[PDB]
RNA sequence: CCGAAGCUUCGGCUUCGGCAGGAGAGGUA
DNA sequence: GCGCATGCTGCTCTTCAAAGCCACGGCGACTGCCG
DNA sequence: CGGCAGTCGCCGTCTACCTCTCCAAGAGCAGCATGCGC
């Protein structure tokens, strides 16, 4: 939802005809997510062994 | 928190000995009322 | 008709200003925004000889706006990838305040 | 510029609000710059000065009143004239109806805006008749009106500035007596207040 | 305050070197 | 050979937006609301 | 005016010890550095 907002905001302030979807796309509030979910989380916890 | 209050006071300053129209002057000074009540108790008013 | 004012965050007011001349015709309002101004002046020094002219923005922060006001031009330059806020809502921000056609003229005469 | 420490106005209860007789909605409206306040009026300039002000207002009452006679007269003389003129000639008079509802709504237009102006000054005069210090006022225009025709004899200003100005300009004695004075013959809940 | 090194009259003197806060999760009595 | 213009790298800010997620008891002002 | 009852915010909720992990990143502004042109 983050990197939506991100390409609906910018596909209006750049110009037609140099639009490509490679130039829309931000990766990163996606690895964001993933590695704040997977580190300071509550529910991702050390194993015991 | 002390770095919040020394820029927002230093702006006031720059500003007001400038010759700003009210609107703005009044903008920054609500500004700086915030960032001092922030400092003295941070989330008595508004959000944290 | 009328000047108001816009709160961009620090240094992006340029930027703001670029955003705003083209969200003006890509959006898809020709007629209700009419002129950005980001106040500008000077600053006298010189390393000697070679000039620098520092940007000293009169009102770092600021960017006066012509506009109208409607419910979509609100819209429009409010969600522009910079702006802060409508600097001047004295009361639930139900329609800005405009500035003065004083003060305005002698900002514009600089 | 002057500040507002928190723990003097946002507590249970405010004690700012309590030495100052003000709702605490009413100091959060003042000192974040959203209203203004009224902090003194030279009431001895109000009253050397009373029928001289209304013979002025009644001046500008006659001169709105010429103004809406004036354009009364040529609204009526337009009409008239092209509608004797062209008083649909052969087929019934449906266009001068139209116009009859039209040009009826239209001197109810500018008898409306002349309405609408008389209210304005109406207004203006009894907040000028009625402006008692610690009252306050919001809608800039109202404010800026007042404080263009008549600026001097009321001053007051928002922010912390302008009640420090309310501090400043404090009698403990005489409201100590007041509220002593309230206790001592009192019942209900303003007795409650004063406690 | 501690360590290293010099003078040391044995009280000490001199040079250099050196730090320690928050949030979350699980557990024992 | 000298003067013009544009690009490597330290280096220093910057943070209004806005949808999100939703015990229990005691106490005291307060505030719109009904009469 | 005069009561009035819901409501909304603020206060508080045992002690001592052990082990582990994680704690701002993207945008922008000079200070020269060098290639190229006449």
């Amino acid at each position: 939802s983050r990197m939506e907002r991100v390409v609906r905001e910018r596909m209006t302030t750049q110009d037609v005809e140099a639009i490509t979807p490679q130039t829309l796309i931000n990766i990163r509030p996606v690895v964001a997510a993933i590695k704040e979910f997977f580190g300071t989380s509550q529910l991702s916890q050390f194993m015991d062994q | 928190l002390y770095r919040r209050v020394i820029n927002r006071n230093n702006r006031l300053k720059r500003l007001i000995d400038l010759g700003a129209p009210e609107i703005i002057v009044n903008n920054e000074k609500r500004m700086l009322q915030e960032s001092v009540d922030a400092l003295f108790d941070n989330g008595r008013r508004g959000r944290p | 008709k009328n000047w108001y004012v816009v709160h961009t965050y620090s240094g992006y007011e340029n930027k703001v200003k670029a955003n705003l001349e083209k969200r003006v015709e890509s959006m898809g309002m020709q007629d209700k925004i009419f002129r950005v101004v980001v106040p500008e002046e000077e600053e006298t020094d010189i390393k000697n000889g070679k000039k620098k002219v520092v940007k000293k923005k009169v009102f770092p922060g600021y960017v006066l706006v012509e506009i109208v006001m409607t419910d979509d031009s609100w819209y429009v330059v409010r969600n522009t990838p910079g702006v802060t806020g409508f600097v001047g809502s004295a009361g639930s921000g139900s329609k800005p305040t405009p500035l003065l056609p004083g003060e305005a003229e002698t900002i514009l005469k600089r | 510029a002057p500040v507002t420490h928190i723990w003097y106005f946002k507590g249970v209860p405010s004690r700012l609000g309590y030495l100052l007789d003000l709702a605490p909605k009413d100091l959060e409206k003042i000192i974040y710059f959203a209203a203004y306040v009224i902090t003194s009026v030279d009431e001895e300039m109000r009253h050397n000065e009373l029928s001289t002000l209304e013979a002025e207002m009644a001046v500008e009452r006659k001169a709105v009143e010429d103004q809406r006679d004036g354009e009364l007269e040529a609204r009526a003389q337009k009409l008239e004239a092209d509608l004797a003129e062209l008083e649909a000639e052969g087929a019934k008079a449906d266009a001068r109806r139209k116009v009859r509802d039209g040009g009826e709504r239209e001197m109810r237009q500018i008898r409306d805006r002349a309405q609408r102006e008389l209210d304005r000054l109406e207004d203006i005069w009894s907040t000028f008749t009625k402006l008692a210090p610690k009252q306050l006022i919001v809608d800039e225009n109202l404010y800026r009106e007042l404080v263009d025709r008549y600026g001097e004899y009321f001053t007051g200003a928002m922010g912390a500035e302008s009640i420090q100005k309310l501090i400043e300009n404090f009698d403990i004695d005489a409201e100590a007596e007041s509220l002593r004075d309230v206790i001592r013959n009192g019942k209900g809940q303003k007795k409650l207040r004063a406690l």
